[PDB]
């Protein structure tokens, strides 16, 4: 009936960077696997227990809330039905907890490791006390967004979190297929431990406010591939050919001068000649993917016409640079798609081709069992450098835009 | 009607006996969730002596059964402590009572 | 249950909340499967 | 049900690289609170 009242500690929750899911496109390999050193000795400090907890989240926790909670206060991981966690001895979903047995029954104290366990196609979560199995297990969870490796922690507590391959000495192996989880960050920066849902931060000024922050998602973490006119297929080679003649560009400063045996380290290549010349798999091999390109091109909903007809040979090629000039007699020399400097339009049209082409080859890297294992992401997600090459030489293709 | 579970590891060879005086700096709750004493929080160590029942039945049969430094976690039947009218004003009659306790030292 | 927040226009009964869990021995045979949901209703739809 | 609330903001928080990359907390904090029994919040 009345209104009863007490004294309530303080937790906060930390997670690393990585985000980990699965969906139809790039979902690694849904087995992670990582461990974490504890050495605290401060059980009754400040009265209530020190509350420690390691586990997985989703990423629509918005659990840190400090202050108030449901059940005593602000908790932390496991008192909810979006984080499953584990404390030593029992396991925590929904507020309530369950008992649980392994050889030495004791919650986590100083000088111990714990392993959690990562597995999403019966998806289900294990944990591993230092060298023994752990007897529980959860499953039918019900993932849609991704996952985040948590910990609790009231206070006095200096734990220090093993990831792996980057610092992380594992001191046990990991079950047969499983990921480090340092493979996993986002190919754009590093990684970092930063305090969830935080919206005070500390400051030469002092306090900072800060708001909402943006996430990813199911179906942002996935590839897409996008969905006659004599002209359009008379050029053909002449738009090839023209794509041709930067083949050996840098190749001459690579030195690879029609290496007939496919120097791969020795810097030689074998298909630096004329389109008959060159081997079977090497005419469409420059237009099938561009004829196709321009099939598709009425798609990207570009303003484009062949209506230039300059003399119709107005386009003179770029040659000379000394001898540059090989067995075959080609001495490359790129034609005259220097002077056209494009439309507002064209400056993310060729973009969006060249993501285009990053997500079609993204669709047959996945098709072969995600490249078959043994290194890209999908486009406007992946890294700066990825997106320096395919501007050029995409461009060089879409420079032929008001030549013909 | 006593049931014992260990919560961390202690000395596991010296248990009171009569005669001896032991320390308890504890806390208690009841079965719904709800604490209703401790010991900590009045930041004064209980202590009491074995054999002349001056403590409930049930939490002295408890104790005698853990070692020095254990926290342990207890669990005692209704009919052991409190058994039907209950301590007027705290505990409802007829309630199932749960434990935190720990031994200091002396044995 | 009071522990439900779920406040979006799109919700069916997919959309629901539930988690099961089961434990056993160290043989690995279980030993009980509990389900915890957030929410325990029918459809209206499923009779007329 | 609506989705909005007004919660206050404590004055004091939990204030806080090498081999481990260990997490800093030192000082300990706490705070008042109520558990209003019917449905249970705090």
């Amino acid at each position: 009936l009345l209104l009863q009242t007490n004294l309530i500690n303080y937790v906060t929750s930390i997670r690393p960077n990585i985000f980990v899911g699965r969906a139809e496109g790039s979902t690694q390999y849904g087995k992670w696997y990582f461990e974490v050193m504890v050495d605290e000795v401060v059980p009754f400090l400040t009265a209530q227990a020190t509350h420690l907890r390691v586990g997985w989240a989703l990423t629509e926790g918005y659990s840190p809330y400090p202050g108030g909670g449901e059940g005593w206060g602000g908790n932390g991981v496991g008192d909810d039905l979006y984080s499953y966690g584990f404390d030593g001895l029992h396991l925590w979903t929904g507020h309530v907890a369950r008992p649980v047995t392994s050889p030495g029954q004791h919650l986590l104290a100083p000088e111990d490791v714990v392993s959690c366990c990562l597995d999403l196609s019966v998806p289900s979560i294990s944990f591993r006390i230092n060298g023994c199995p752990v007897q529980g297990v959860f499953e039918a969870f019900n993932l849609d967004g991704l996952f985040f490796p948590v910990v609790s922690f009231s206070a006095g507590v200096k734990v220090r979190f093993l990831l792996g391959g980057r610092h992380g000495e594992f001191k046990f192996l990991p079950p047969p297929g499983y990921a480090p989880c340092h493979e996993a960050v986002l190919p754009r920066e590093r990684l970092r431990l930063e305090p969830i849902k935080e919206y005070r931060r500390e400051g030469p000024r002092g306090p900072h406010l800060v708001g909402p922050s943006r996430c990813l998602s199911h179906t942002d973490f996935v590839p897409c591939p996008v969905d006659l006119p004599p002209h359009l297929e008379r050029i053909r080679e002449k738009l090839a050919e023209n794509i041709h003649e930067l083949w050996a560009l840098t190749r001459i400063e690579q030195g690879w001068t029609y290496g007939p045996v496919r120097d791969d380290n020795k810097r030689l290549h074998p298909c630096l000649v004329n389109f008959h010349s060159l081997p079977e798999p090497e005419r469409n091999y420059n237009l099938q993917m561009s004829g196709e390109t321009l099939k598709t091109l009425l798609a990207l909903g570009c303003h484009v016409g062949m209506a230039d007809e300059k003399a119709e040979d107005n386009l003179k090629k770029t040659k000379l640079p000394k001898t540059y000039m090989m067995s075959n007699g080609y001495k490359p020399a790129p034609l005259d798609l220097s002077h056209v400097r494009l439309t507002p339009a064209q400056t993310t049209l060729v973009d969006r081709l060249a993501e285009n082409g990053h997500n079609v080859w993204a669709r047959d890297r996945v098709a072969q069992g995600w490249s078959y294992s043994a290194r890209l992401v999908p486009y406007r997600l992946l890294d700066e450098a990825t997106k320096r090459s395919n501007r050029d030489s995409l461009c060089q293709a879409v420079r032929t835009l008001l030549g013909y | 009607g006593v049931e014992i579970e260990t919560i961390s590891p202690g000395d596991g060879r010296t248990f009171p006996k009569k005669g001896q005086t032991c320390v308890v700096h504890y806390t208690g709750m009841l079965q719904n969730g709800k604490k209703f004493d401790s010991s900590r929080d009045r930041n004064k160590p209980f202590k009491f002596r074995i054999g002349k029942q001056e403590v409930i039945k049930g939490f002295e049969e408890g104790a005698a059964q853990m070692s020095l430094g254990q926290r342990a976690k207890l669990t005692c039947t209704p009919d052991v402590a409190y058994g039907a009218t209950g301590h007027p004003g705290v505990i409802p009659p007829n309630a199932t009572l749960i434990f935190d306790v720990e031994l200091l030292n002396l044995e | 249950t009071p522990d439900y927040h779920q406040h979006d226009m799109n919700f069916d009964l997919s959309k629901v909340r539930a988690v099961t869990v089961t434990m056993g021995d160290e043989q690995g045979n279980v030993h009980s499967s509990l389900k915890c949901s957030n929410c325990y209703m029918v459809w209206g739809g499923d009779f007329v | 049900l609506m989705p909005v609330s007004w919660s206050r903001m404590p004055n004091h928080f939990l204030q806080v690289e090498r081999l481990g990359w260990a997490v800093q907390c030192q000082d300990p904090l706490t705070m008042m609170a109520l558990h209003i029994p019917e449905e249970n919040r705090c």
